[PDB]
């Protein structure tokens, strides 16, 4: 059963506001919506995809090659922009 | 005005209370009461607002009687046109209609009057169509100005084709409108009236109507989505040959029919923009032939389908005309013999003038794609054929050839170009002289032909009667 | 002698009087006969009227939505300039057709609106309110109040509603009576007097007093300071010491050892006063709030006598024979005073294998009512003290099960023990594990379904749907809830409790619900059972 | 809601429009229906900014880069006018949205008058434009503002001066500027700072080594970790997760 | 960043925070003491917060003699109470603890590192926005 | 699984039609969302062993204008495609009068035929494909931004406008699933709007080589 190249997989709620999800509420309101979300140590990706109930719009790895690979170099631009501004603004300091 | 029921009780009681005492409380009470509005509401009232106007009722009935066509327009698209829903639209516009002479009617029928049995009634008793024949769509736009506006937006048409061309020498939005307003019996009316403004035109109604077609298929349309899109894909690419090979394939695998194709063949042959896709077509197929060395084939089809589509405007019931393959050759031989004196320049005359003797739309799209040793001796050629030919649409691709020449800036081209120029102005009706005055304009650069130039046009402002050729010679003259 | 006029009948004696009387030059006069240039208004209204027949609604909804644009014109050009001028000076007509047919919300709302001018509308429509069989349905409002007739007709109306209800009607209707009763203090007054000769009326008077215990401690947290105006409604106003005392130590709301060696010296007495003045609940919450505290310790040196004054207050009982006292009870102050004591001790020492070897006897004290509340309160605030969470063995047992023996133990706790098991259940805890606080909140279930089980149905279903309805939580909680209820339930079932039972059992994955039965088919024989009684 | 309360500027209110502005200016307004027409157009502009805002931005954040501090030149501005806002306004609204239309024509990043190049500015500036429009919408202006006009058309000078310094020099050496400006924050920052936890965590190994393989991508790197969303009740149920 | 770099070193910030303390009563004899070292001094002496029993000054009188030009900020101290903020008081600091300053006079307000500092939008950011930065260089050498 | 095989033909369908919804050819509604079940009745649910199996739900689309070249689609049964089987796939597109095809393999598809379709290319352009590479979609995602290939003259605009070259002009790479997913040849330009935090949006330019 599963699928290859990937380890044990932990799941958690994300207390963070822009990992857990986001919904208009029609009266104008942002509200965070914290639901359960896993991941994977051993990345599958595509394969992640091509497995069923998975969002394919929120779905996003911190690997490079992979989505170098699939989603292309504008989609990899975006994603190395996400990442390395988490990765410095981890502990509060701003980078331009 | 309008005299409904509750109209006509209105000026009964009016007349009653003329006269014959009428006081006033048993006077309102006796021609006038509000079932929705409350006695304690009507009696507060003129104590607050100081005898209020009922123009707030009004616009609540007006708001109300839109939510109604919003709520039939619900209906009839929940039920798929639920028959009782059109007959209580029925009856509302026929009430509307006998009670005010009716903008929430006019607005019903449009919404929803299909198969108006009583809807036909209403428009011959509203036979004026005012403001109501374009405002009522379903029936005044569809097949109500068939008789009278049809024929008012066809010499429009006209007139505005006639400008465009006017101003090439010097509509999308009704056709949007005619298809909006359209049906089945709208469509066959509507080809109907562009075969007669086709046959008055003798082409450039057939163009237009063409041309409506084909933009009523891109948008709207629902063999003549074969032809729309063989139509389209000619507009895109001229110098195309997958689209001119689906369009042989297609002329070929069309059966004989009673009309159709001599319709669909008059309307590629009088299309004016088609005619020159056509005929840039041809001289690229020509040249890929003489580039090739293999001259004799779908060029041989392609001006076979070309003149057939001429002849189809000068003969109708027809099925096509004839080959003429040792003609074809003896066409193409000229143009082996230019190509020829090109090559030795880079390292005739009788027949030029034989080819612009014989009348051959072919022959001119030749001349106008040619002129846009042997190559000078060519040259005199083609404008041999070109002045023997001396027709509207070849004056007009002349032109063109002389902008082009005017655009490279030759000497001796620029003085041979005014010298045709002034010819085909002196030759050709006011439009040929005003083009030939904005040549004459861009001609002379030279100082030897410029006031030989002015001269010219100031004698061809004089001898030329016309209002557009001293027209042009005033300009002409304010310019230098 | 104008005739010239197409709409102007509705104005028509105003247009006579001006025709009859104008002269000089009469253009505004012309202008005001003329000035309906447009058709009948009130023949369009009826052909619309038809229109609307005809057309998708033929309903009296076209003459509501008339009524109601009518009624906000009037809002809107309402003459606030002379509204009590108009009205004093007519006062009949348009306030007589307003009662009669425009009583809805006109009325109401303009005494919402302003409420200030137009004293004669106000009594005309407080007239038409007390006239009315429902008595005052219209003129609810929390300002509107300030007449004795109709704040007394509306607080009768609100307690023959509250004691045909009863308590699934004391959680709904108290807000929005209480804040009336609580507006103005004098309104508070007038009706602690008239509730007060009501409780004094022996029948139905436990439930009156238990009214009125409420309305004090809601206009606690609203700002009243009415603990020493409810003492002089009490008996305790009658010994001029107790009354200043208990009064100040009620307004400081805190305890003071001085004031309460004075409270025991006037009582451990041979002639003791009436017990309701340490029978009131707000003394004893104040008792509550200093005792059993996890923290703030007291300097025990009157510990005796703080423990002999919860005896005092939870164990004696008297017999009124004409007003008197001459039979009470003594024998189980004593026990009382045991366990609360040992309890007291139990706080005080904090401290958990000792814990558990104290909490058999804690057990056997949780026997006693006043020692199981104070038990449940502490361990209200021990757990909701943050970070409590930092080691469990079964998801806090200890607490949990005392929860649980408190529900068994005293069915009238169950109210509170479900607040706070609902309060801990709707706080989320950080920094853990997120399976960990999936474990917590099934345990914490587990014990809301012995709830269930102890017989709390109704509220814990109805808890169970609004947490569904609204803030929705764990599809995997809300199975495992289903799975258990349907495992300690048993036919015969009540239509009711099916009733509230049914939308969460056939709606959210039943086949998902459906795991490993086997040998009983929990929702199978639910439904059959369901459809044996439906 | 909220929007349209601190957006619309609603001139019915007649006792509004005489403690905000001036009797010559409600007159004028209630007038000219003309004004009511330009800011109800600039309502509705206000609203596809807003859900331009709600695009652009899913996550719910309000804080954004941006070259100037408007509050802070409106508190300027008032302190140097002395602008006493008890009194009412002095300023008209078709004086307010004329003014900023005047001042986003005057802010200009791409020149050329191409559609492209216009395009070009507009998508540059567009945040910028929203911002500026949102602040100086004639509601605020007219109740919470209150300026002057003098202070207002001095104000509009101060902006454009401010962004004309604002913009970007040629010539900047931009990229070993970005270059250091990224290496130095990897000098404070630490790989020790990663202090783990009781959890897994996945190992998120943050930090200097983390910073290394993005600069130098590996093929395998040392925590290849990949965050999986689900569609709907599946992971709302934990069962199902 | 956009943040300031230049700062203020720890003794100096010390000695600041103890000096917009708002309890500092100085004397004349310090007053006249210390404004000889304001470089943009203009030369008149300040009225004193305290005139009767006796002269005194105040620190936040000196600090916006400081304070050149005329800047608006409001601050918020390492130690300010939110639930001040929430409740009453907001504009009755009991502790002192908002930073407030206007038309270059520093209103209330113990001034921090998070006033002071390399945070953004801090006073000597925004002093380097709106005036000179020769003049911000000299705030700071006065400031010293 | 025979329910499993049957959604995966579904969401097959249904990218392959909004695939040639963007690219641009004439795909009506209902095919461009149809419901599951909605294909379950067309086909019959059951693609092991039954009625609905490979190359039956084949569509040949036309473009919105033009319709003179036109798409087709092929489903091999074999999972690994023959070099056989395409030279027949070869003579389809020679008995018909278009050049646009597409080729679906279940599993990897032979270097041999790689260097084949390399091969004719040129004279009929056909482009291959795998299950979950079309199972999934690529423009869905919010981390790609929008992608729309610009045309000649609006490229010979830009130049003279920026007075910059094809070379100067940023790339993006031919086989790049995004390029393979729009279609796109050599040397061909593709606008991209994506959302930007500072700016509102921006319009980046690239090019296919």
């Amino acid at each position: 059963q599963g699928i290859e190249q990937i380890s044990k997989v932990y799941m958690h709620l994300p207390q963070t506001d822009n990992k857990k999800k986001i919904i208009i509420t029609e009266d104008g309101e942002f509200k965070a919506l914290q639901e359960w979300i896993l991941e994977t140590d051993g990345v599958s990706l595509m394969r992640v995809l091509s497995e069923k109930d998975v969002d394919p719009v929120r779905t996003t790895s911190n690997d490079i090659v992979e989505i170098f690979t699939v989603l292309g170099i504008e989609a990899v631009r975006k994603a190395l922009e996400r990442e390395l501004y988490h990765v410095i603004s981890f502990d509060g300091s701003y980078v331009n | 005005g309008l005299q409904d029921l509750g109209v006509a009780n209105g000026e009964d009681l009016k007349e009653t209370l003329t006269n014959c005492t009428e006081p006033l409380k048993a006077i309102e009470q006796f021609q006038t009461e509000n079932g929705v509005l409350l006695p304690s509401l009507q009696s507060a009232l003129p104590f607050l607002d100081l005898h209020g106007t009922p123009r707030l009722e009004f616009h609540q009935s007006v708001f109300d009687e839109l939510r109604d066509k919003l709520l039939e327009r619900v209906s009839a698209i929940a039920s798929e046109g639920k028959a009782e829903e059109r007959y209580k639209k029925l009856e509302d516009l026929l009430e509307k209609s006998f009670s005010l002479v009716l903008q929430p009617v006019v607005m019903c029928v449009m919404k929803h009057l299909p198969k108006v049995p009583e809807k036909k009634l209403k428009l011959v008793m509203a036979d004026k169509e005012l403001y109501r024949a374009c405002a009522v769509e379903v029936k005044r736009q569809i097949w109500q100005d068939n008789q009278a506006l049809f024929g008012d937006e066809v010499s429009p048409l006209l007139k505005q084709y006639i400008l465009e061309k006017e101003s090439a020498l010097f509509e999308v939005v009704q056709r949007l409108t005619r298809m909006v307003g359209k049906n089945v019996k709208l469509y066959d009316m509507v080809l109907q009236f562009l075969r007669t403004l086709f046959l008055r035109t003798r082409n450039v109604h057939y163009c237009t109507l063409r041309a409506e077609l084909l933009m009523s298929l891109h948008d709207l349309d629902v063999c003549h989505k074969f032809t729309w899109c063989l139509d389209a894909c000619i507009r895109e690419r001229f110098v195309d040959s997958k689209r001119a090979r689906e369009l042989q394939g297609f002329l070929d695998g069309v059966k004989k029919g009673q009309e159709q194709v001599l319709g669909d063949l008059s309307m590629i042959l009088c299309d004016p923009f088609a005619i020159n896709t056509l005929a840039l077509s041809t001289v690229r197929h020509l040249q890929e032939l003489v580039g090739q060395e293999t001259l004799p084939l779908l060029l041989l089809l392609r001006l076979l389908a070309l003149g057939q589509g001429a002849w189809d405007m000068i003969d109708s019931q027809v099925f096509k005309e004839p080959k003429m393959e040792v003609e074809l050759i003896t066409r193409f031989l000229p143009m082996l013999m230019s190509f020829l004196v090109d090559d030795y320049t880079f390292n005739p005359e009788s027949f030029t003038k034989f080819l612009q003797e014989q009348r051959m739309a072919c022959e001119v799209g030749l001349y106008y794609v040619l002129h846009i040793n042997a190559l000078l001796r060519l040259l005199p050629g083609l404008v041999e054929t070109f002045g023997d030919l001396a027709f509207g649409d070849i004056f007009l691709h002349l032109l063109t050839g002389n902008l082009a020449l005017l655009a490279d800036e030759f000497a001796l081209e620029d003085f041979c170009s005014s010298l045709f120029d002034g010819f085909f102005l002196t030759a050709s009706p006011r439009k040929e002289n005003v083009h030939r005055h904005a040549l004459r304009l861009l001609i002379h650069l030279h100082p030897r032909v410029a006031p030989s130039k002015l001269e010219a046009l100031q004698k061809a402002l004089e001898p030329t009667g016309q209002s557009g050729e001293a027209v042009k010679e005033l300009y002409s003259q304010l310019g230098e | 002698f104008s005739t010239r006029d197409y709409i102007m009948e509705p104005s028509i004696f105003n247009t006579l009087k001006r025709y009859f009387q104008a002269g000089g030059s009469p253009e505004n006069v012309i202008q005001l006969l003329s000035e309906n240039y447009t058709a009948v208004a009130q023949t369009v209204n009826l052909l619309a009227e038809w229109l609307i027949q005809t057309g998708v609604e033929p309903v009296q909804v076209q003459e509501t939505v008339e009524n109601h644009l009518k009624s906000l014109l009037i809002k809107h050009f309402d003459p606030r300039k002379a509204d009590s001028i108009f009205t004093e000076e007519g006062e009949t007509p348009a306030w007589l057709e307003q009662m009669i047919a425009h009583t809805t919300w006109r009325d109401l709302f303009y005494k919402l609106a302003e409420a200030h001018p137009d004293c004669l509308m106000l009594n005309f429509t407080v007239k038409l309110i007390s006239d009315a069989g429902y008595q005052g349905e219209i003129t609810s409002v929390s300002t509107a109040c300030q007449q004795l007739e109709v704040f007394s007709r509306v607080l009768r109306t609100s307690l023959a509603t509250i004691l045909d209800g009863g308590e699934e009607n004391l959680e709904k209707n108290l807000p929005e009576f209480a804040k009336m009763v609580c507006h103005g203090e004098h309104t508070y007054l007038f009706a602690q007097a008239m509730m007060s000769v009501l409780a004094q009326e022996e029948q139905g008077g436990s439930a009156v007093r238990r009214i009125a215990q409420e309305v004090q401690r809601f206009a606690q947290e609203k700002g009243h300071d009415a603990s020493q105006i409810t003492l002089a409604l009490g008996t305790a106003a009658s010994y001029p010491r107790a009354c200043q005392a208990l009064g100040a130590m009620l307004s400081k709301g805190a305890l003071n050892p001085a004031d309460i060696t004075v409270l025991f010296k006037m009582f451990t007495s041979m002639d003791p006063p009436p017990v309701e003045l340490i029978r009131v609940p707000a003394f004893l919450d104040l008792f509550m709030q200093s005792l059993f505290k996890p923290g703030a310790r007291i300097n025990q040196d009157h510990k005796h006598k703080y423990i002999h004054i919860l005896a005092y207050a939870a164990s004696v009982v008297e017999t009124w024979k004409k007003n008197k006292r001459v039979s009470i009870n003594k024998d189980e102050l004593k026990s009382t005073s045991k366990a609360v004591e040992t309890v007291h001790n139990l706080c005080c020492n904090e401290n958990a294998s000792e814990l558990v070897a104290e909490l058999s006897t804690l057990y056997q004290c949780i026997r006693f009512p006043v020692v199981a509340m104070g038990v449940l309160k502490w361990v209200d605030w021990t757990v909701s003290e943050p970070r409590y969470f930092q080691l469990q063995t079964d998801h806090t047992p200890v607490h949990l099960a005392l929860l649980d023996e408190i529900s068994t133990c005293h069915q009238l706790l169950h109210p509170q023990v479900l607040q706070l098991l609902v309060k801990l259940f709707e706080t989320e805890h950080s920094q853990l594990d997120v399976m960990e606080q999936l474990e917590l909140k099934k345990t914490l279930l587990d014990r809301m379904v012995h709830l269930l089980s102890r017989g709390y149905v109704l509220p814990v279903v109805s808890y169970i749907r609004k947490c569904l309805e609204k803030l929705d939580t764990d599809i995997s909680l809300i199975r495992y809830f289903v799975t258990e209820v349907l495992d300690v339930i048993a036919p015969p079932y009540t239509s009711d409790f099916v009733q509230l039972f049914l939308p969460i059992l056939e709606n959210d994955s039943i086949a998902g619900t459906i795991k490993t039965e086997g040998e009983h088919d929990p929702v199978t024989e639910f439904i059959a059972h369901c459809k044996s009684n439906f | 809601k909220a929007f349209e309360k601190k957006f619309r500027f609603d001139y019915t209110n007649e006792r509004a429009l005489r403690r905000t502005l001036q009797e010559d200016l409600v007159k004028d307004v209630l007038s000219n229906a003309h004004i009511q027409n330009e800011l109800e157009r600039e309502f509705e502009r206000m609203r596809e900014d807003r859900e331009v805002l709600r695009v652009i931005f899913p996550t719910g954040d309000s804080k954004v880069v941006l070259p100037c501090n408007l509050l802070r030149m409106i508190w300027n501005a008032q302190k140097i006018f002395h602008i006493n806002p008890r009194l009412p306004s002095d300023l008209h609204p078709i004086k307010v949205v004329e003014g900023v239309k005047e001042l986003s024509k005057k802010l200009v990043i791409v020149n050329g008058d191409d559609p492209l190049s216009r395009q070009a500015q507009e998508n540059a500036t567009l945040l910028f434009n929203i911002h500026l429009r949102s602040t100086l919408c004639s509601r605020r202006m007219a109740e919470e503002f209150r300026l002057s006009g003098e202070a207002f058309d001095w104000l509009l000078g101060e902006i454009e001066s401010k962004f004309n310094q604002a913009i970007a020099h040629p010539g900047e050496m931009v990229g070993a500027l970005a270059a250091q400006s990224l290496g130095e924050p990897a000098t404070q920052m630490t790989l020790n700072t990663f202090h783990y936890a009781g959890v897994s965590a996945k190992n998120v190994t943050l930090g200097v080594p983390r910073l290394k393989e993005l600069i130098n991508i590996s093929k395998k790197p040392k925590t290849p970790s990949l965050t999986v969303f689900l569609l709907g009740q599946s992971a709302r149920d934990a069962e199902r997760a | 960043s956009n943040r300031p770099v230049m700062g203020i070193v720890q003794d100096t910030l010390t000695a600041v925070r103890k000096f917009t303390k708002r309890d500092v009563f100085l004397e004349r004899g310090e007053v006249m003491n210390l404004l000889m070292f304001l470089s943009t001094w203009d030369g008149k002496v300040p009225q004193p917060a305290i005139l009767k029993p006796r002269p005194l000054w105040t620190g936040k009188q000196i600090f916006s003699l400081i304070i050149p030009g005329h800047i608006n900020c409001i601050r918020t101290h390492s130690t300010h109470p939110d639930d001040e903020d929430s409740g009453p008081y907001k504009h009755i600091s009991p502790g002192d603890t908002k930073v407030v300053v206007e038309n270059g006079e520093l209103i209330m307000g113990i001034l921090c590192k998070k006033s002071l500092g390399t945070s953004a939008g801090s006073l000597v950011h925004i002093s380097y926005l709106e005036m000179g930065h020769d003049i911000t260089r000299l705030f700071y050498s006065n400031i010293q | 699984d025979d329910e499993e095989e049957t959604y995966r033909l579904w969401k097959i369908r249904k990218t392959i039609m909004q695939l040639c919804h963007d690219r641009g050819y004439l795909v009506t509604q209902d095919e461009l969302d149809q419901t599951l079940e909605e294909f379950k009745a067309q086909f019959g649910d059951k693609p092991s062993e039954g009625r609905p199996r490979r190359t039956d739900l084949t569509v040949l689309v036309a473009h919105n204008d033009d319709p003179t070249d036109q798409m087709f689609v092929f489903f091999p049964e074999e999972p690994k495609v023959g070099i056989k089987t395409i030279k027949v796939y070869c003579q389809r597109m020679q008995e018909e009068n278009i050049t646009r095809a597409l080729i679906v393999v279940q599993q990897g598809m032979t270097p041999s035929a790689k260097q084949s379709l390399v091969d004719m290319a040129p004279k009929y352009i056909l482009e291959q494909f795998l299950q979950q590479e079309l199972l999934i979609n690529i423009t869905e995602h919010e981390l790609v931004p929008e992608h729309v290939v610009m045309t000649k003259e609006e490229v010979t605009e830009l130049l003279a406008r920026y007075k910059l070259r094809e070379n100067q002009l940023p790339r993006i790479q031919a086989g790049d699933p995004v390029a393979r997913y729009f279609g796109i040849k050599r040397g061909q330009v593709v606008k991209i709007i994506r959302p930007s935090e500072t700016a509102g949006r921006y319009i980046t330019y690239r090019l296919v080589q």
